[PDB]
RNA sequence: AUAGGUUUGGUCCUAGCCUUUCUAUUAGCUCUUAGUAAGAUUACACAUGCAAGCAUCCCCGUUCCAGUGAGUUCACCCUCUAAAUCACCAGAUCAAAAGGGACAAGCAUCAAGCACGCAGCAAUGCAGCUCAAAACGCUUAGCCUAGCCACACCCCCACGGGAAACAGCAGUGAUUAACCUUUAGCAAUAAACGAAAGUUUAACUAAGCUAUACUAACCCAGGGUUGGUCAAUUUCGUGCCAGCCACCGCGGUACAC
């Protein structure tokens, strides 16, 4: 049991880690582009083919900011696929950016704002995922108001469903053998359980970073 | 024991008869420019990629003519050694092409070739080489052939002379012309169809691929997943390639082709058929070794009965020792079983006994391995490698074991060092002459 | 083995011999192999009808219940063979695999009857 | 297409009611084990026969 | 063990060896069929093909699965508490690192190890700690099998170097007594990814080869033995020769060759 270092082992890792953050590639290298062969030359990985159009026809977020007095922050930038998705308006309004100087243009970088999705707002700003991403699109000055026009729908929300049948008899039989007298039916709630749709944009802090 | 042996089927009938490439084999004597012909028709340059300049190897090569048509060639060795692969060549060959240099005229070996041809009953065409070099006299190769019964058409002769100067590439359309006329002449054809038959025309060892055999197909079509026995062994055909390694879905009568996946070496020249499945093949290997193995016992009760009756003769009438210095001791590898055979024939050859034995501890095929070095120490023998790699580990061990491996790429080369153990082992020269 | 990751799954291991399907639903660590270690077994499957024209399931309903309260997930034959229980709604792709099959079905007698 | 995303939505918003109850009812099952009148009378119960 | 044969001129006792039983590998001779299980001898070297993608770009995965047993008391319990899942949370589940305890075989002709302890905030002081109840050391071995530990070409490690890596599937050279297909499919389960239809997967499924084993069958049966232990030999040939034997032994004109 008498150890023996891994004294290499260690080192390597801590030198390893030191590489890494030296060598820490650039945002506008991780996630450049060929808009001939649509592969990004960093890591020559190919996008997928869904992706071909957008990136071949629309814009990136910090592309268009690049135009902009101080970034355009407090504009309100939207996204392509969220126009084609969505009728009720949805938006970030632009609070912070941070560009990728290095990048010839500063047409890469990471940017922060409020989100507006289908007409509701977001309390606090936070950053903007997918800002490499080649379906975003800007909101003129004009027409910012009318574009955010937006009254809310009634709130159609299921207060409760019906058990799954299995799980419904149990139920029963068990308040039957408890005694209970009670004829109601068993109803699963589910205002809790507040479903939001998928292409609702997530928590970009906690997302991950390339490598090479 | 039923006999359960795989028997060449008999003559396929004229209906299932189909035209078929022909095979010609160029044979001749040494240095008199058969490669370079060869080369010249496969419009690739391989004379001055060699190894002392010297075909060791019948090979073989599916040329197609600028007419369309397709000829097997199989180029073989032109050295006095390989009268093997020669005599197997003129086996397989549907013509022979003998080719005899204008300077230098007929020769021991182009009387060998001429010899194997009428043997194996197969037309002549003689390409008279080297034609534009002064004193070249294809007049003088026709009348001395005449000696050896190789009639030209001048002198009314079935056989057809053609001048041809292979270094400058001038007449070789005229030749190719010849050899289309003598094929369609022949009328060679073949069953494209049922259990294939072929024959061996080399095998080896290949690290990657396994037991590896060059074959030709002489009926029906060869395709991945046959079973085929040649000899002793057999295999179930896993990958087949050409003299380019292209793998190749079929193999049609008359074509080259390497096979793959013998679960033992055939010899060269063994005939290949194909069985009905892997137990068949088993059964058909089984029977065979059987067979061979009753011969030998037979041989062996002989010896056996000679020395038993000696034993009791003595008897009732009454009512580890150390080698000499003058006792070689080889190991013999070689590249092909060809070159093997090869090789123990020229060691067969041996006729000085008396002065010194020379004892054939062991041959194969492939690099020199540590058995085979094992076999050296125990024998304090010599290896001797034709055209195989001494790895660095067996290097070590060798030389820690105290063997002599010794490789060679010409054969006359390693003849040469031969003699030289053969007299240094001698109490001065030795006698024993290869030829 | 230290798991970099990973989490619970209920999920069908597959034991029987060949051609004889079976099934132990197993609460096993999602990275384990599929017939390799696991938490808990929590029933069985027998796909293969048996003489009563019979596919037996056994559910630990008990040990479903706390394994997906503890967070294991559910593969998605589990979550099927829980929604024919009725224990779980009927699966979406049950349904979609079922209308399918309806839409292949009315194909396939509008070409019998056309003839 | 537009069918099967409306069914996802559904099972998946009730599967999640259903995990969400499961949830609570073993962190129910464990704090009763751990702190319910119960154990705590029984144990206090094997403290005064101890004693 | 329900024991049996064998020491001697003979008996008793002690004792070793061997026989009878059951597996597995290899070899010899022999072999018809169907279902299923299992399958390089080797941590030696490898041609070739394939084995990791998914996806509206970012992320995620390629750390899994699969493989081998070279190394080897990192595997089990308790404490503490990382990572991960429970849509965010909750403590719950799972489980690293760290601490405590337990944890293979042989050799003592390996008997001493040589700092292997403690106190103090530190300064520094004490001179101690392990060990014939086996320390220290050498050799051997994967284990405690729903599976677990270790390794991933070698230098324990892997910054670096040696060098160019199948111990992933199929396959091959070498080596050994030891030797399976360079099959198909994602149809099922599992994994990865996706919001999802779905896509990928030599994982896996379904097939290929093999009397290695089990089950079932055929109106086409071989192998071994025949002095005693031990079931079972007629006549010849040989004549202490040829030869046979697990042990006792046979053969000098034979139920043992
Ligand atoms: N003078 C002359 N030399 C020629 C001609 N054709 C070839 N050669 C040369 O003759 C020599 C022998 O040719 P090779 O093909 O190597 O000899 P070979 O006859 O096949 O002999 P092996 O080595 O036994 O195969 C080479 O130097 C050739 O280049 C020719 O037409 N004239
Ligand atoms: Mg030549
Ligand atoms: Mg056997
Ligand atoms: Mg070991
Ligand atoms: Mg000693
Ligand atoms: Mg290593
Ligand atoms: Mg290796
Ligand atoms: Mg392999
Ligand atoms: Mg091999
Ligand atoms: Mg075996
Ligand atoms: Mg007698």
């Amino acid at each position: 049991k008498k150890v023996r270092p891994r004294l290499i082992a260690e080192l390597a890792r801590r030198v390893r880690a030191l590489r890494e953050q030296l060598n820490r590639p650039r945002d506008s290298q991780l996630y450049a582009v060929d808009y001939e062969t649509l592969t990004r030359p960093f890591s020559g990985r190919r996008l997928p083919v869904r992706a071909w159009a957008d990136v071949r026809r629309e814009s990136r977020l910090l592309q268009l900011l690049g135009r902009l007095p101080l970034f355009g922050l407090g504009r309100l930038v939207t996204r392509k696929s969220w126009l084609w998705q969505h009728d009720e308006p949805c938006y970030w309004r632009l609070t912070r950016v941070r560009p990728d100087y290095t990048a010839q243009n500063l047409d890469h970088g990471k940017a922060w704002g409020i989100l507006t999705f289908k007409g509701k707002t977001e309390s606090e700003a936070r950053e903007i995922e997918h800002v490499m991403y080649h379906d975003w699109r800007l909101v003129p000055k004009h027409e910012e108001e009318a574009f955010t026009a937006f009254t809310p729908a009634p709130e159609d929300s299921l207060a409760s469903v019906p058990y799954p049948p299995l799980l419904r008899a149990m139920i029963i039989a068990e308040r039957q053998k408890n005694g209970d007298t009670s004829t109601e039916e068993p109803m699963l709630n589910v205002q809790r359980i507040r479903m939001e749709p998928w292409d609702y944009p997530a928590k970009q802090e906690d997302k991950g970073r390339a490598k090479g | 024991r039923k006999n359960k042996d795989a028997v060449r089927r008999p003559q396929a009938d004229p209906a299932l008869l189909t035209p078929r490439s022909p095979v010609v084999t160029i044979m001749g004597h040494v240095d008199h420019g058969k490669t370079t012909l060869l080369d010249k028709f496969r419009k690739t340059q391989v004379a001055a990629v060699e190894t002392g300049g010297i075909t060791q190897h019948i090979g073989a090569f599916l040329v197609s003519l600028p007419s369309g048509e397709k000829i097997t060639f199989l180029d073989t060795p032109g050295h006095a050694a390989f009268s093997a692969m020669r005599a197997r060549g003129a086996q397989v060959t549907d013509i022979v092409v003998l080719v005899v240099a204008a300077d230098d005229g007929v020769m021991k070996q182009t009387v060998e070739s001429i010899q194997h041809a009428k043997d194996a009953q197969v037309p002549i065409i003689l390409a008279v080489n080297k034609c534009d070099k002064a004193e070249a006299d294809p007049e003088k190769v026709k009348k001395e052939l005449l000696a050896y019964d190789v009639v030209c058409e001048d002198y009314g002769g079935d056989v057809q002379a053609v001048p041809v100067s292979a270094l400058t590439g001038d007449n070789l359309m005229a030749l190719a012309e010849a050899t289309v006329a003598l094929a369609e002449m022949l009328e060679l054809k073949a069953d494209p169809n049922g259990p294939v038959e072929g024959t061996v025309i080399e095998s080896f060892t290949d690290k990657g691929r396994g037991l590896v055999t060059t074959a030709i197909i002489q009926r029906g079509t060869l395709r991945k997943g046959s079973v085929l026995v040649a000899g002793k062994c057999w295999a179930k055909v896993r990958l087949m390639f050409d003299e380019n390694g292209k793998t190749i879905d079929e193999a049609y009568p008359s074509m080259p082709v390497g096979i793959t996946g013998w679960r033992d070496l055939p010899s060269a020249g063994e005939e290949i058929l194909e069985v009905e499945s892997e137990p068949r093949a088993r059964e058909v290997v089984d029977w065979r070794k059987y067979e061979q193995e009753q011969e030998k016992g037979q041989e062996d009760l002989k010896i056996i009965e000679e020395k038993r009756k000696e034993h009791k003769e003595a008897h009732q009438k009454a009512r580890k020792r150390e080698r000499d210095s003058n006792v070689l001791s080889v190991i013999i590898k070689g590249d092909v079983d060809g070159s093997v055979e090869a090789i123990l024939n020229i060691i067969d050859t041996y006729d000085a006994s008396h002065e010194c034995e020379l004892e054939l501890v062991h041959f194969g095929v492939g690099d020199v391995s540590a058995n085979d070095v094992n076999l050296a120490e125990t024998f304090d023998g010599v290896i001797y490698g034709f055209n195989v790699n001494a790895g660095n580990v067996i290097q070590q061990s060798a030389a820690k074991k105290g063997v002599k491996i010794k490789l060679h790429k010409i054969i006359y080369r390693l003849v040469e060092d031969l003699q030289e153990e053969l007299s240094s082992r001698l109490p001065a020269k030795t006698s024993w002459d290869p030829g | 083995k230290a798991y970099r990751g990973g989490h619970l799954t209920i999920r069908l291991a597959l034991g029987g011999c060949t051609n004889r399907p079976f099934y132990r639903i197993v609460a096993a660590h999602n990275k384990c192999p599929r017939d390799g270690r696991f938490v808990e077994q929590l029933g069985s499957y027998d796909p293969l009808p048996n003489s009563h024209g019979e596919k037996l399931v056994a559910l630990n309903l008990d040990r479903i219940r706390h394994w997906i309260g503890c967070g294991a997930h559910l593969s998605k034959p589990m979550e099927k063979l829980l929604g024919l229980a009725g224990f779980f709604p009927l699966h979406p792709m049950m349904i979609t695999n079922a209308e399918r099959l309806r839409r292949k079905r009315a194909r396939e007698v509008l070409l019998a009857s056309q003839k | 297409f537009f069918v099967l995303m409306e069914r996802y939505q559904h099972y998946r918003q009730t599967v999640r009611a259903l995990r969400m109850e499961f949830v609570s009812e073993v962190q129910r099952k464990v704090h009763e084990a751990r702190a319910g009148v119960l154990a705590e009378r029984k144990a206090l119960k094997d403290a005064a026969e101890h004693r």
